[PDB]
């Protein structure tokens, strides 16, 4: 059985907070297949290498994916220092990861542009004593605690968002504020790519 | 159902025939492909063109490039299929089919039947010397 990549090619890709996860276990994946439709700006790893990540067998191989425009490129640069890594998107510390940056060629018109490129830039507990804010950050390998609170698209930049919390959960708030970013003439994307060398037998293996 | 080919007949030689794939008023193929195939007696199911939802990629066999021409609405609710200058082997009972493995379709496999899940009846195309 061949992994089936086909689910990227088919839609319109989620934003960067909302990535789009795909598991793979017992199957042969071909990834040139997938990375040759594209045109790939960018493509780095951790852990592992572009030429090790085609080419070795896992108990499973996970694929997120997402609009992202390629002129925030450096906001992936600056980690936890920028929001992309705070509040939106941030791989496996404990994993071999890839990311990859690439453009839809004019050809893939199965996949639907979104109205823009949007991000989360503050998620945040506003507490009880309607004062403090304390920043709620995106675990490694996990959505923002946010995400249930910024629509799928943000509306226009800057736009302000807030849910008020039981006095069980502690009272206060959860706030966060969205931006947006002008959508590009070819959509823009980024594929993340995390493998795990498990107990369980590697049969996410090449196609031969 | 979901496919419904129309507009075969019978034609002379050299004569021209459009065939309308029109989707169920549900149903899109916005994200997926449509396929057209055709088959003739004792030879196996031919693809002949392909078209994806909003037309970026559009494959043609060999044996009806410069004569076949598929096309899309803005919908991608029907897939047209015009064919000139037909000749008496282009005869057969012409399907279309969908809800296609889209990796494969990009990747050169267009014209392979069994990536496509979903067919239509068929339409007869008579061509006559
Ligand atoms: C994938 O897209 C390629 C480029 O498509 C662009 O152009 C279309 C409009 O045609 C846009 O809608 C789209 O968004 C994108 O910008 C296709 O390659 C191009 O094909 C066209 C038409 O076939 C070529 O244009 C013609 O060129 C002749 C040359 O003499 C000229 O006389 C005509 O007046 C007309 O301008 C164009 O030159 C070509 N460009 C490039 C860079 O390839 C591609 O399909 C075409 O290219 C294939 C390889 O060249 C060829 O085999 C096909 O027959 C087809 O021409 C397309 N691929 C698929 C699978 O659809």
């Amino acid at each position: 059985v061949e992994c089936d990549f086909s689910p990227l090619l088919s839609g319109t890709p989620p934003q960067v907070y909302n990535f789009k996860r795909l598991v793979f276990t017992n199957c042969n994946y071909n990834l040139t297949k997938l990375l040759s439709l594209f045109s790939v700006n960018d493509f780095t790893c951790s852990q592992i290498s572009p030429a090790a990540i085609a080419s070795n067998c896992y108990s499973s191989l996970i694929l997120d994916y997402f609009s992202y425009p390629l002129s925030m490129k450096s906001d992936l640069s600056v980690s936890s220092a920028g929001p992309i890594s705070q509040f939106n998107y941030k791989q496996s510390f404990s994993n071999p990861t890839c990311l990859i940056l690439a453009t839809v060629p004019h050809n893939l018109t199965t996949i639907t542009k979104p109205l823009k490129y949007s991000y989360i830039n503050k998620c945040s507990r506003l507490l009880s004593d309607d004062r403090t804010e304390v920043p709620q950050l995106v675990n490694a390998n996990q959505y923002s605690p946010c995400v249930s609170i910024v629509p799928s698209t943000v509306w226009e930049d800057g736009d302000y968002y807030r849910k008020q919390l039981s006095p069980l959960e502690g009272g206060g708030w959860l706030v966060a504020s969205g931006s947006t970013v002008a959508m590009t003439e070819q959509l823009q994307m980024g594929f993340g790519i995390t493998v795990q060398y498990g107990t369980d037998t590697n049969s996410v293996c090449p196609k031969l | 159902v979901q496919l419904q080919e129309s507009g075969g007949g019978s034609v002379q030689a050299g004569g021209s025939l459009t065939l309308s794939c029109t989707f169920s008023s549900e149903y899109t193929f916005t994200h997926n492909a449509v396929g057209w195939f055709r088959q003739a007696p004792g030879k196996e199911r031919e693809g002949v063109a392909a078209i994806n939802g909003g037309g970026g990629s559009t494959y043609y066999a060999d044996s009806v490039k410069d004569r076949f021409t598929i096309s899309r609405d803005n919908a991608n609710t029907v897939a047209s299929l015009i064919m000139k200058n037909l000749k008496p082997e282009d005869s057969g009972i012409y399907y279309c089919a969908t809800d296609v493995r889209l990796i494969d379709w990009y990747s050169g496999d267009w014209s392979l039947a069994r990536l496509y899940s979903t067919w239509g009846q068929g339409t007869q195309v008579t061509v006559s010397s």
